[PDB]
């Protein structure tokens, strides 16, 4: 959870807009992650 | 396997629009590479549209590599070719 | 350093270097990609000498960088069986002393061939006491110049890295940053294609062949 | 997904992805069922060149003949539910360049 | 897991492992995989080993050939089919790899019972004489006497050769024992067949029975020609009253010693059984009679020639018949004194050899005559067989298992419900010994409809003899326990080479004062120790596996 | 063009061809794969419907013929420059041994 | 100074080796050995730690969990098998056919291949030829597997041989029992089989004159314990003869019994938490590998402990049965149909035809359409709210630097924009619209791989997904306009096949710079004038443009020179 | 796992199981080290009726049978009275 | 990455010692902060060359390790004319290879690195060529 790397243990922020809902850091903005794997 | 030399030539030498579709695209994929390129732009940046240009100034510095059935692969240059 | 050994590479240029011309720019990728690398059955290089029969290189549909196999003749580290080369001494130690060089390598420690004499470790700031009783009772210090006789390549390299000691590796990796005295790990290292022994060591600058 | 509920996606093929036959073109159908799908990392070998994980193929303990390729996942998907009852389907590789 | 288990050698190639797996240990690198392509595919011509495997070009398979042609581990054959290009085809041989698994206990175990030539300190030439000889497949007495540099030891080494050659073990002319069985028999049948166009008009009687039965006559004159033969000519031209030839090469090993090692399994079946001096007595009786009796390996049905027809009971009314004919062997207790025991009713032997020899009757073994003259053995190496194989279920778990099989052979295949009554306990132990014995495939299971309906709930079941099936079972058992154990082995001597080299080099004259650290000679001695384990079980394994041949 | 006439069904597209991957995704995947791994076929992926699904590029349409740069070498980096001790190996290197 | 580097080499596939399982390689891919009462796969709340049906070794389909030697999680861990061990093993039920081919070939008591040996020479030349094909080896092989049904006794051996056939007829899989009927091939002679045969029903007086009385007819089953030791004399001189090579360790018929089960990753397998209601899952394979487990744990204890050999037969017959429905299901049935691998491989919805061939692919819109007559005929007007959630990656090349600084500095709310960027170094994806914007758009090195919106003049794909010809993938061109409905023209409309009643047309975009010129240079409106099928141009106009084409050059439209004149005018 | 015993037990101290196992290791060390001096001439001209292995064995009379050892110790001496670089 | 060959040539001092030499007149022979504080000259040889990942190790860690090697007990220069005249000049008796190898790579002082590189020199071979096959040392 806390895996980024620009900054460390941040909050998180699944996106709302443009139907990509990717789990993203803040204050950089770096995705840290793969795309979304929902079932 | 064997290199055919220039005298045989069994291909005729007209351009199948495969072959430019994969030219275009090639040399389109090596400017966005950062290839620098052989026609004079006005402004614009595209490497589909220079790609377009360089074909119409006759400037790609490739060659084409035809294969027969039998490993023959018959080397025929891009300046040399009826388009 | 003393061969032209010929090799074959494959070589991926990047599609930027097509401005510069290729007898350089198959000069660079080789420079960097061959720079100190020991290659298994054939050692250590330094750089590549020219190229050889370059023919046209291939053009992969799905990268459109351009590669372009070669072949060329490069300076490798392969001796003969009598090399007699000259290095000197930096560190010290109980079981062997190794011989250092002003950077070339630095795993040359040599094992405990007969010598003739030989103490437990350093006493008073001297390395290796010869008596020779009762001829010749001179030492060495630090920074002597030790010509030594090398043996045969032995350069057994082994890659038995699972990712269960991977992770042992990783689990350990914060053993090294707040302990008084941890020392497990910087202590095994895999030593790099020689472990190369030697009989004489010259005991500063005033014996000439004895002993082999 | 499928629809438009859960996120969406406009499958093409068994009928759609011939087009792209019948026209010729060989890049975009490789891409677009590729590499905008899926770009795996099946990792494979020589001698007996089945499947591992990044650093083995666990049935040779060799870790030395592995080649990190690209392939569509769904190729993996098939491989372990192949191989997963009865089957060794095994992966030769050719060189691309030399000869 | 972690590959100590040892089950990448374990549930595979039960068959072909065993027969290449020899010539590891005993050929080397490249004379090893000509084997493992030959045996594994059968037939094979010259060039498609060369592109099957790729070691070499056909530079050095020659070698590989030309080595294992006169150790007979593989046969040739040189046809054409309809235009020429006469090409040699290749079988695999087998009798030259049972050499390499019996020569030792070939040469230690002919002195003491049918070489009886001289004892006093005469190992440091038997071994020379013999070892020499199966090392090279032939035996030129000008080309190999000639490193021996004395002539008085030479009138001894070729009466030893006469007298040796006297009780078979060297085949004598030495050729076309490089051919196939069956391709003899369709050589011998296509070439009788091809002699009467033109005739009465044929049928399957007289065109089948002519064919056969001259395929049969002629066979048998080339199968027994090597067996007797007299190239021990011209006695004293000058000297050497008697000499055998140097000319003709002389192979080694025929399957006489086969037959004398289940003659030797016979007489330890007839020493546990009544007696012992009943063993005492027919073990020099059956050493005696051995020598002329009809041979293990039965040529005339190696070829696929036993189909259920007249020729199927002219097979078994032939084992009746020629061991009863050709031996003869007219012995008596008036024969049996000329080679009489030293010291072995003390006293009065002949009488007592004479109550003896007619007490062992009734089982099989020694059939009797009121004024006997002969000894048949018909249903007798069955019998061993199978007691055999029941003792060693018996030392497989328990005497229970024991009397289960046999009670199961016993009673003629019956049903499960009547087995309490011939047995110990009720019902826990018995499904406990059949469950541990149905894990073999030694007593079989019996399905039948109830409903015509196949289902496992409404059906009683019953159990099968199925004996064949369960030899071929133990045989594969014993050959792959074999294999097993020689794989081992040679991954022991894999993996401690160099330490035992480097005593081997140079030690030799300093193995008194060991010229080494005492550690390691503690491991050469744990390891000797090791291989003498190894070859004391492979002994015994081999003879378990060797009773199991027919 | 295989002697006979063949169909288009299941059964006439079962022959013609070698490539168990598109024999098999046609219509009977039940065992056409355990038909190729009894008999232990070594197919070679050349075609188009198993190249869709191993991921490479096909032989037909625009992947007949892999494209390739001119290297433009003016026969000067073929020819080496010999150290200065290989005549030695010549002069005195076979002297009398 | 050691830094050694090995070189890599691109490799192509080529070739596909399909053989079978060894089942001696199945434990060198183990990584777990399960086998220890998998009934329990939940440590009594949460995911187990033990052998199982799930493991930790063998990888997650969960979001926290954590996983195998690859510590990662489902994105990362490809997923790892594990080996099952059995007792009294189990017929395959995919090669069953091929077992009833390889017994019926190969005789009952020295169990080996019954044919002739001059006939035998005769098919190994004519099978190795060097031109041979799938129908040549397939018409050799079962033109040779008649003749061992055809031949009575054996070759070598004492006995005889007969047919080899199921059982009596069954489909159910209740008949899944292999009979050899030793006789119905023999008439009236060979005595001794028969004669052991009827001796055999004749000495029990007690049970045997009602046995006789009521089925009176065997027809000896051949369970896998008779099979696997009757397929290990199978000696390999004769073994190429019936398609399997031994000249690879995975090359007995030994292998063809199931003595392992490999049990599937958990990646592969979905391991779904609560839908809606608090309860697990179970997903159906884990279930029936569990239950697999079970019932190879009973028959352990059971056998050494000692119980009944009827309840023995039915509890290994439900074994025989519970795996032939694990795999190639619906062939038993005592939604109610169980997945095995078989209905993910059947079709319609398998990994074939519609998983593999055709698979849902990415950066993809569906929108009716209107017309629009004053587009050109290369140009699908895009709209800017379907336009700004479709990307396309550019790689600044020194030359569109300024312009990709513009669509940096602009911003992805307004349409010339760009959403994500990658730069040189190794991150994922930075975003633009959370962090800088300004100091983002500073360095711009050449290395970058930045997402800008879908501007005017990019190449788009276009497809009806009802495609019954070529002329259905046209690459159009992009156009931005409101009204976010589609416009794409009208001359077009015919290869659509269009009627503008709702109807749906989803369009593509290619992302490399290979597939943008690949689908515009041959794949263009300006190319695509003629259907293939004769010649015929089949894009030229539609209804209103030929019949007010005919209107104005009728016969008898004099025009004034000002309706000339705007007329003129109003075309370009 | 191991349940049962095929009863294989060693008798080390008899007389016959260490000369038999002595023999097999003196087998082992006559075929290990390939064939013997020039008495394999009779093996090469045996010929009984064979071209192609006729024509084999005329070739391999000069094969590597007992010259390895005379050869490597001639070239022991070559190596003792000069230098010459070559791999080992 | 496979090999061909394993001895193709052996090499020797002075004229690698100028290869490496000709290698290290990318940058210049020796300046390194007058290029890097002045404007451009050609802009630093255009932008900085292939030095980047590990190549200033090479050829400049056996720069310094070729050069001084003399091995004389106290308290560096080689020429066309003085190596020209080494390679012939020294060719004269039946001598081996790697004697020259050494010769060429190690100067011997009076007699200590002629006594070690010789082996075999008093069993092997006479007298008087130890005395009259060193005085061309004076060649640097
Ligand atoms: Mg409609
Ligand atoms: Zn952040
Ligand atoms: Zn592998
Ligand atoms: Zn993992
Ligand atoms: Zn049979």
């Amino acid at each position: 959870m806390p895996v980024c790397k620009n900054c460390h243990g941040t909050e998180f922020e699944r996106d709302l807009s443009n139907a990509n809902n990717d789990l993203v850091c803040k204050a950089c903005g770096v995705v840290s992650e793969d795309n979304p794997i929902v079932s | 396997e064997k290199a055919i030399p220039k005298d045989q030539r069994a291909t005729t030498p007209y351009m199948t629009k495969y072959e430019r579709a994969r030219i275009l695209g090639t040399r389109a994929l090596q400017i966005s590479m950062n290839a620098p390129v052989f026609v004079d732009l006005e402004g614009e940046t595209d490497p589909l549209r220079i790609a377009m240009k360089e074909l119409a100034e006759k400037k790609i510095p490739l060659v084409i590599r035809r294969y027969l059935p039998d490993g023959s692969f018959e080397d025929w240059s891009v300046e040399e070719l009826i388009v | 350093m003393f061969i032209l050994s010929k090799i074959a590479d494959l070589v991926r240029i990047p599609p930027d270097q097509f401005h510069r011309d290729t007898i350089s720019a198959i000069t660079h990728q080789l420079n960097n990609k061959f720079a100190n690398k020991i290659i298994p059955n054939v050692g250590l290089c330094i750089t590549i000498y020219d190229l050889l029969t370059v023919e046209e290189g291939q053009l992969k549909p799905g990268d459109g960088s351009s590669y372009i196999n070669v072949t060329f003749r490069a300076v490798v580290f392969k001796p003969f069986l009598g090399e007699i080369v000259t290095g000197w001494i930096s560190k010290c130690t109980a079981e062997g002393i190794k011989v250092s060089l002003l950077g070339i390598f630095d795993d040359i420690f040599i094992p405990q061939n007969m010598l003739f004499e030989g103490c437990y470790y350093t006493p008073e700031e001297s390395a290796w006491i010869w008596p020779m009783d009762e001829e010749t009772k001179l030492y060495f210090d630090v920074n002597e110049k030790i010509r030594f006789r090398i043996e045969r390549e032995v350069f057994v390299d082994v890659k038995p890295k699972s990712p269960k000691e991977r992770e042992l590796e990783e689990r350990a990796q914060l053993e090294n940053e707040i302990e008084g005295k941890n020392e497990e790990t910087p202590q095994n290292e895999k030593p790099p294609a020689y472990a190369l022994l030697g009989s004489c060591q010259t005991d500063g600058m005033g014996l000439v062949s004895w002993w082999e | 997904t499928e629809g438009r509920s859960r996120d969406g996606g406009l499958r093409l093929g068994e009928m759609e992805r011939d087009c792209v036959i019948a026209y010729g073109a060989s890049q975009l159908l490789l891409e677009r069922l590729m590499i905008s799908s899926d770009a795996f990392e099946v990792d494979v070998c020589d001698k007996c060149g089945l499947m591992g994980y990044s650093g083995w193929c666990t049935t040779c303990k060799s870790a030395e003949n592995i080649i990190k390729m690209t392939i569509p996942y769904a190729a993996k998907l098939l491989f372990q539910e192949l191989l997963s009852m009865n089957i060794a389907p095994r992966l030769r590789l050719e060189d691309i360049f030399q000869q | 897991v972690m590959t100590i288990s040892s089950l990448e050698q374990r549930t595979l190639n039960p068959d072909l492992f065993l027969y290449k797996e020899l010539v590891k240990a005993h050929l080397g690198e490249r004379a090893a995989s000509v084997i493992g392509m030959l045996v594994a595919l059968g037939r094979l011509s010259v060039r498609e080993l060369v592109e099957k495997i790729d070691g070499m070009d056909v530079d050095s398979v020659k070698t590989t050939l030309v080595s294992l042609t006169q150790l007979r581990c593989v046969k040739y054959l040189q046809e054409t089919a309809i235009s020429g290009k006469k090409t040699t085809y290749y079988y695999y041989n087998e009798e030259g790899i049972h050499i390499l698994l019996y020569s030792g206990l070939i040469i230690d175990e002919i002195i003491t019972q049918m070489r009886v030539n001289d004892e006093e300190e005469h190992k440091q030439l038997v071994a020379e004489i013999v070892q020499n000889v199966i090392s090279l497949g032939s035996l030129t007495v000008e080309d190999y006497l000639s490193s021996v540099t004395s002539d008085s030891m030479k009138y001894t080494i070729s009466s030893l050769f006469v007298q040796l050659c006297e009780m078979g073990y060297l085949i004598q002319i030495s050729k076309l024992h490089y051919t196939p069985i069956e391709d003899l028999w369709q050589f011998l049948y296509e070439k009788h067949y091809k002699n009467i166009p033109r005739n009465s008009p044929l049928s399957d009687l007289k065109k089948r029975s002519q064919a056969k039965m001259n395929a049969k006559t002629d066979f048998a004159k080339i199968i027994n020609k090597p067996n007797e033969l007299s190239q021990i000519l011209t006695v004293d031209p000058k000297t050497s009253l008697r000499i055998v030839k140097p000319t003709v090469s002389l192979t080694i090993n025929l399957d006489r010693f086969m037959k004398g090692r289940r003659s030797k399994q016979l007489i330890n079946l007839a020493k546990t059984r009544v007696g012992s001096v009943t063993a005492q007595v027919y073990k020099i009786a059956l050493r005696l009679t051995e020598q002329k009796s009809p041979k293990i390996r039965d040529p005339l049905t190696q070829t696929g020639l036993l189909q259920d027809l007249e020729e199927a009971k002219s097979f078994q009314d032939e084992a009746e018949l020629v061991e009863e004919k050709t031996p003869g062997l007219t012995f008596n207790a008036i024969d049996l004194a000329r080679h009489l025991p030293a010291e072995l009713h003390s006293a009065s032997l002949i009488n007592s050899h004479l109550k003896i020899l007619a007490s062992s009757n009734f089982p099989f073994l020694n059939e009797t005559k009121p004024g006997v003259y002969y000894v048949p053995y018909s249903k007798l190496m069955p019998v061993l067989k199978s007691s055999v194989y029941e003792y060693v279920i018996a030392s497989t778990l328990g005497p229970s298992a024991m009397r289960l099989s046999r009670c199961i052979r016993d009673n003629k295949l019956v049903s499960e419900k009547i087995i309490n009554s011939t047995a110990l306990m009720k019902e826990k132990d018995i499904r406990s010994t059949l469950a541990s014995l149905i894990r073999y495939n030694s007593v079989e299971i019996q399905e039948v409809p109830r409903t015509a309906d196949r289902s496992a709930s409404r059906a009683v079941f019953l159990f099968r003899c199925k004996e064949t099936h369960s030899y071929n079972f133990m045989r594969q058992n014993l050959e792959w326990n074999m294999a097993n154990l020689l794989f081992k082995k040679e991954k022991l001597k894999q993996e401690n080479s160099t330490l035992l080299k480097k005593a081997n080099r140079d030690d030799v004259k300093g193995r008194e004062n060991e010229l080494l650290l005492p550690s390691e000679l503690n491991q050469l001695k744990m390891v000797n120790e090791r291989e003498l384990n190894v070859f004391a079980r492979l002994s015994r394994l081999l003879s378990l596996w060797e009773v199991f041949q027919m | 063009y295989k002697g006979e006439v063949l169909g288009i069904t299941r059964f006439g597209l079962s022959k013609m061809r070698d490539s168990v991957l598109q024999l098999a995704s046609f219509e009977k995947t039940t065992d056409h794969l355990f038909d190729a791994a009894f008999y232990m076929k070594k197919d070679a992926v050349e075609g188009v419907s198993e190249c869709i699904i191993l991921g490479q590029t096909m032989s037909i349409g625009t992947g007949s013929f892999k494209v390739v740069k001119g290297t433009n070498i003016s026969e000067k980096d073929l020819v080496p420059k010999r150290c200065l001790f290989e005549s030695l190996s010549n002069e005195a290197a076979l002297k009398a041994n | 100074m050691k830094e050694v580097v090995v070189s890599e080499t691109p490799k192509r596939i080529k070739g596909l080796e399909f053989s079978a399982l060894s089942a001696a390689d199945i434990v060198a891919q183990s990584e777990v050995e399960v086998s220890t009462r998998d009934l329990f796969d939940l440590e009594k709340d949460r995911a187990p730690k033990a052998n199982g049906a799930l493991d930790p070794k063998m990888g997650v389909s969960s979001s926290s969990l954590e996983c195998a030697t690859c510590h990662g999680n489902l994105a990362s861990c490809h997923g790892h098998f594990g080996h099952l061990k059995l007792a009294l093993p189990v017929f395959h039920i995919g090669y069953f056919k091929a077992t009833i081919q390889i017994l019926q070939g190969i005789c009952k008591n020295c169990s080996a291949i019954l044919l002739s040996e001059t006939d035998k020479r005769q098919f190994l030349h004519e099978l190795r030829r060097p031109g041979v094909d799938n129908l040549r080896r397939m018409g050799i092989l079962k033109k040779i597997l008649d003749q061992c049904k055809k031949q009575r006794r054996c070759l070598h051996c004492g006995a005889l041989n007969g047919v080899v056939k199921k059982a009596a007829a069954g489909a159910g899989s209740a008949a899944l029992k292999i009979i050899h009927d030793t006789f119905r091939w023999v008439g009236k002679k060979s005595a001794p089989e028969k004669d052991i045969w009827v001796g055999e029903w004749k000495e029990v007086l007690a049970h045997n004159p009602e046995l006789e009385r009521y089925v009176k007819r065997c027809m000896d089953d051949l369970n896998p314990l008779k099979t696997l030791n009757l397929f290990k004399q199978i000696k390999s001189a004769d073994c190429e003869l019936l398609g399997i090579d031994a000249t690879v360790p995975s090359g007995r018929p030994e292998t063809y019994i199931w003595r392992y089960l490999p049990a599937p990753p958990v990646c592969i397998r979905p391991s779904v938490m609560m839908q809606d209601s608090p309860a697990s899952n179970e997903d159906d394979l884990t279930v029936k590998l569990t239950e697999i487990v079970w019932t190879s744990s009973l028959i352990k204890a059971g056998l050494d402990k000692g119980i009944s050999i009827n309840n023995m037969m039915e509890h290994w017959d439900y074994l025989q049965l519970t795996v032939a429905m694990y795999i190639n299901s619906d062939s038993v049935n005592p939604v109610k149909p169980i997945r095995g691998f078989c209905q993910r491989l059947k079709g319609k919805q398998g990994r074939f035809r519609g998983n593999l061939s055709g698979k849902r692919v990415d950066f993809s819109g569906r929108t009716v359409i209107s017309p629009d007559p004053n587009l050109s005929i290369d140009e699908v007007a895009v709209p800017d709210r379907v336009a700004k959630v479709l990307t396309y990656p550019e790689k600044v090349t020194r030359y569109n630097r300024h312009k990709l600084q513009e669509l940096i500095v602009n911003g992805p709310n307004v349409h010339p924009g760009a959403n994500y960027l990658l730069k040189r170094n190794e991150d994922a994806r930075r975003n633009l619209r959370y962090g800088d914007r300004m100091k983002l758009a500073k360095n711009l090195q050449i290395g970058d791989v930045v997402e800008r919106h879908l501007e005017d003049g990019d190449v788009v794909l276009f497809n009806r997904q009802p495609s019954l010809h070529r002329l259905s993938i046209l690459s159009h061109y992009a156009k931005i306009r409101p009204w976010r409905t589609f416009r794409l023209n009208e001359c077009v409309c015919t290869p659509y096949n269009a009627d503008f009643d709702g109807d749906e047309m989803n369009l593509h975009v290619p992302q490399t710079e290979e597939a943008r010129a690949e689908a515009i240079n041959l794949m263009g409106v300006k190319n695509n004038l003629l259907t293939p099928k004769s010649g015929e141009p089949i894009i030229a106009a539609t209804q209103d443009f030929i019949t007010g084409s005919y209107l104005i050059s009728h016969k008898d439209s004099f025009y004034d020179r000002a309706t000339l004149t705007q007329l003129l005018s109003m075309m370009s | 796992e191991f349940p049962s015993i095929p009863l294989p037990i060693n008798g080390p101290i008899t007389n016959k199981e260490r000369s038999l196992a002595v023999k097999y290791i003196n087998f082992g060390k006559t075929v290990k080290d390939g064939p013997f001096y020039t008495g394999s001439m009779s093996l090469i001209i045996d010929q009984q009726e064979n071209s192609k292995s006729g024509k084999r064995k005329p070739n391999i009379i000069l094969d590597e049978d007992d010259t390895n050892d005379g050869i490597e110790r001639y070239s022991d001496k070559y190596l003792k009275k000069r230098k010459i670089g070559i791999s080992i | 990455m496979k090999v061909l060959e394993e001895r193709n040539a052996f090499l020797s001092d002075y004229e690698v010692l100028k290869f490496l030499t000709d290698l290290e007149k990318k940058h210049l022979w020796d300046q390194k902060s007058l290029a890097a504080l002045k404007k451009s000259r050609s802009k630093g040889k255009q932008n900085r060359p292939y030095n980047h990942p590990e190549l200033q190790g090479i050829t400049r860690n056996v720069v310094n390790y070729l050069s001084i090697n003399k091995n004389f007990i106290n308290q560096s220069k080689m020429s066309d004319e003085s190596f020209a005249e080494l390679m012939t000049k020294l060719n004269s008796f039946k001598l081996f290879k790697a004697e020259k190898l050494q010769i060429v790579n190690q100067l011997p002082a009076n007699m200590v690195h002629l006594y070690s590189i010789v082996e075999e020199c008093d069993a092997r071979f006479d007298e008087k060529t130890i005395e009259e096959m060193l005085e061309i040392i004076s060649g640097y």
